[PDB]
């Protein structure tokens, strides 16, 4: 990914995480749990449906038969015929190799990208309270349970809250 | 049509400067497109780099960990050439030295190392011992009749033989030197030719050591 | 656009001066560059003519002939004599023939015969031969391009 | 570039880098050091050659001669012939610089992105051990020698180690 | 002739347009001629127009050159009466080829 988030500094996927696209993982006193995160996977779901909507579609224009298959056209026109389609075959060939590898760099890029604005979004949220560990995980200084860690992830954490203690803690 | 041509002393006393140079001829020491190495190698340690030299608005240099105390690489834009200067040397220092350039061979303009031409190698043997001349001698020939040149009692190596000023190749062996039990290096060169050819044909092995400044040569007759 | 020149064609034997009421200016008249070719008088038999012209320019000059239809056998007689009519036409790049066809066809411009035009480029100091035997209509004019344009079809002003 | 390094807070490229594409430059009571990052050089070395493996290759349709240069075609049929092939010709020409366009656009952007990446990864390394300058470089706080420097581009940096008198320095 | 293999045959003739129509009856005989050709497939005909054209090679003639394929186990029959440049041999094509048009060397 562009950013380098999914495939980087992230090692690898949890599998586990089926409900979901992007998600958390925490540790604390109580054990361990995971969770999806909603909101960054369905703008990831909607960016993706967009493409598709895009791409499966009417082309209006019919096209009738201009040569014969059983009995054969005269020969010049014939290879006119035949010279002009396969150029046409030639264009939509490359058209569509273009198409598909265009759209599925920035596919890639696109969840890349969600993931990092996710990561960043709970970077902010906790600032000065936690550290970056660089695998994607946050060390955090005070003791957060259950409904701590459950706050963080709704996006209602309140940092002020817990900063004397985290704080102190360095 | 590049070539590098390499110079210097093949005999250098411990604790001493081991001083070389590589004279380049078909392009520049301050091309944008080369960089200038000296790379060594021994039976023992193998193939090692040492250090590099290259122009690129200014001058550069790398050396290896292994020498960085004691190493120093100098273009000389006059002459077209860089040095190699190695001080304080210990006998770890014999080996064969090449010089070599890279970075004219680069994958989308990086210099990925690659060394496309090096020079012919010189020969360095760390000794306090004292050059010593080579004795030549004939091996006679007593329908194939085969003849040859003892090479025998010399310091360091390296010996060249040739036969008949470099007109006669085919059917030559000139072997690899052997260390005596006295420290000094003997070898031998063979040749075979028509046994007809004798009563008619000259021969005469060419023999240069470089190290005592000797060139000798011998005419072998039956 | 383009420029004329005669074919230098004169004639002799022959009337040279065909007009009819379809082609107007202040009474009866006919195509301005080409000239109807008719038999001295009627039912008169129109003689084996033979005419000739060389491109001396360095363009490739346009020719144009007619063929006359006429609407009935007894009018073709009247116009160029009896007989089975024939034109040939030929140069170093063209070879081609005709033979009239006269019959009643429905009237337009108050005609019931018809002309078949036809045309040929004839190349640099090559040469173009009509032998015709009547029903011909002849060149009066050759054509040449005058250099480069651009042709629009439109229903607005300039 | 897009991410804003490269010609961006990074103010030069260095001309004596030439082993690698990226790399680090030091500054310790040792002196001054400079060393190319492979790591980061290869990725964008391979995703470069990807692209030409990509437009460097067959269209193996093979085309006939539909007309004639030594004795021109009948004009109409000849006139089809050159309308087609000249529309063919305007929409290869489009497609080609619009390929080369966007291409472009993506690999700047792409050789932006890993310097991006690379100074990333550094950061995070040694967390609360040195602050970003602006400039691309980390004022680092505790001492580090060339041992020391040698094991953050190799990626073992331990901030632990160094994180007491580091931290203690602010 | 039928064409007794398993590809077309390629059929050519030729028309004669004499330069003068003495030289016609010189070479056919007088009269009106005529020629025929008609297959399965294939179905024209040819009357022939003496007449003077310039010079070309020294002659004032034409031949008008003409062509058919004949599919296998049909039969072509050339009805003439003159002015008919008939052809000795068939051809036959013997695969795949890319035909160029140049100016330069091998
Ligand atoms: C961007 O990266 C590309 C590589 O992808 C790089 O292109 C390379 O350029 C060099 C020339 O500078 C090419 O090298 C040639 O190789 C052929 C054999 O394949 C040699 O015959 C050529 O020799 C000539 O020059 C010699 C002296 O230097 C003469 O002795 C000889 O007679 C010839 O005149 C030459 O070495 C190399 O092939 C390309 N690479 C590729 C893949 O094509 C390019 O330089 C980079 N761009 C920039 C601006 O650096
Ligand atoms: C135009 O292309 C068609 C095929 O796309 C050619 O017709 C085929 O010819 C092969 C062998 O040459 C036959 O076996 C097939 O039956 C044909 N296929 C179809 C779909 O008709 C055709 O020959 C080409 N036109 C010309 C003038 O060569
Ligand atoms: C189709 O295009 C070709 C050129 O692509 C035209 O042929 C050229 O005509 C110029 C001047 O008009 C000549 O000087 C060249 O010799 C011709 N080139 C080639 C490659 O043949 C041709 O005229 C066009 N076809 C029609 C019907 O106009
Ligand atoms: C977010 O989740 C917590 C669970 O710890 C819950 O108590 C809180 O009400 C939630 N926030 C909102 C706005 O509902
Ligand atoms: C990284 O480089 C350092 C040099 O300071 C070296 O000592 C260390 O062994 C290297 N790391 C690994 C895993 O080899």
């Amino acid at each position: 990914g562009l950013f380098g988030a999914i495939a980087g500094f992230i090692e690898n996927g949890w599998e586990g995480l089926i409900d979901g696209w992007y998600g958390f993982r925490h540790q604390n006193a109580q054990g361990e749990g995971t969770a999806a995160d909603y909101k960054s996977t369905q703008s990831a779901i909607d960016q993706i449906t967009g493409k598709l909507n895009r791409l499966i579609e009417k082309t209006n224009q019919q096209f009738e038969l201009i040569d014969n298959e059983f009995t054969e056209v005269e020969k010049q026109i014939g290879n006119v015929i035949n010279w002009t389609r396969d150029s046409m075959t030639e264009v939509w060939s490359y058209n569509a190799e273009l198409l598909v590898a265009m759209e599925n760099q920035h596919t890639i890029d696109l969840a890349d990208s969600e993931m990092n604005k996710l990561y960043e979004r709970v970077k902010r949220q906790l600032r000065e309270n936690a550290e970056e560990d660089g695998t994607g995980c946050f060390e955090i200084f005070h003791k957060c349970d259950d409904d701590c860690m459950a706050s963080i992830r709704n996006n209602t954490y309140d940092h002020s809250r817990y900063r004397e203690e985290a704080m102190q803690n360095r | 049509q590049v070539q590098l041509q390499q110079s210097g002393p093949g005999l250098v006393k411990p604790s001493q400067t081991l001083s070389l140079t590589c004279a380049i001829s078909g392009d520049s020491v301050s091309s944008y497109n080369a960089v200038w190495n000296w790379i060594r190698q021994s039976p023992s340690r193998g193939l090692e780099w040492l250090g590099r030299t290259y122009y690129r608005s200014g001058w550069y240099n790398d050396y290896a960990e292994s020498v960085k105390s004691r190493i120093t690489i100098n273009p000389d834009t006059s002459k077209n050439q860089f040095s190699l200067q190695l001080n304080s040397v210990t006998p770890e220092d014999t080996a064969v030295y090449y010089c070599a350039r890279s970075g004219h061979i680069t994958v989308f303009g990086v210099n990925v190392d690659a060394f496309d031409m090096w020079g012919q190698g010189t020969m360095v043997t760390v000794s306090s011992a004292s050059t010593k001349g080579p004795s030549v001698f004939p091996l006679a020939p007593s329908g194939t009749a085969a003849l040859g040149c003892l090479v025998k009692d010399y310091f360091p190596e390296p010996v060249t033989v040739s036969w008949n000023s470099g007109a006669l190749t085919s059917g030559v062996h000139t072997f690899p030197a052997v260390l005596q039990s006295s420290g000094l290096y003997s070898l031998s060169s063979v040749v075979t030719v028509p046994s007809s050819s004798l009563g008619t044909q000259t021969y005469i092995c060419n023999v240069n050591h470089k190290p005592s400044n000797t060139k000798v040569d011998k005419k072998v007759e039956p | 656009g383009i420029d004329k020149e005669t074919m230098g064609f004169t004639y002799s034997g022959i009337r040279t001066n065909g007009a009819t009421s379809a082609c107007r200016r202040s009474g009866s008249s006919f195509y301005a560059e080409m000239k109807w070719l008719l038999s001295n008088t009627d039912n008169a038999a129109f003689p084996q003519m033979t005419k000739s012209y060389k491109n001396t320019r360095k363009d490739p000059a346009l020719i144009i002939w007619g063929i006359h239809h006429s609407g009935s056998t007894t009018e073709q007689t009247k116009l160029y004599g009896s007989g089975n009519k024939l034109i040939t036409v030929g140069s170093s790049n063209y070879q081609q023939s005709f033979v009239p066809s006269p019959g009643a066809r429905p009237q337009v411009n108050g005609q019931s015969g018809r002309i078949d035009f036809h045309w040929l480029m004839l190349n640099p100091n090559d040469t173009v031969t009509f032998s015709f035997n009547g029903a011909f209509i002849a060149p009066d004019r050759a054509s040449f391009l005058r250099g480069k344009s651009m042709g629009i079809q439109s229903s607005v002003q300039v």
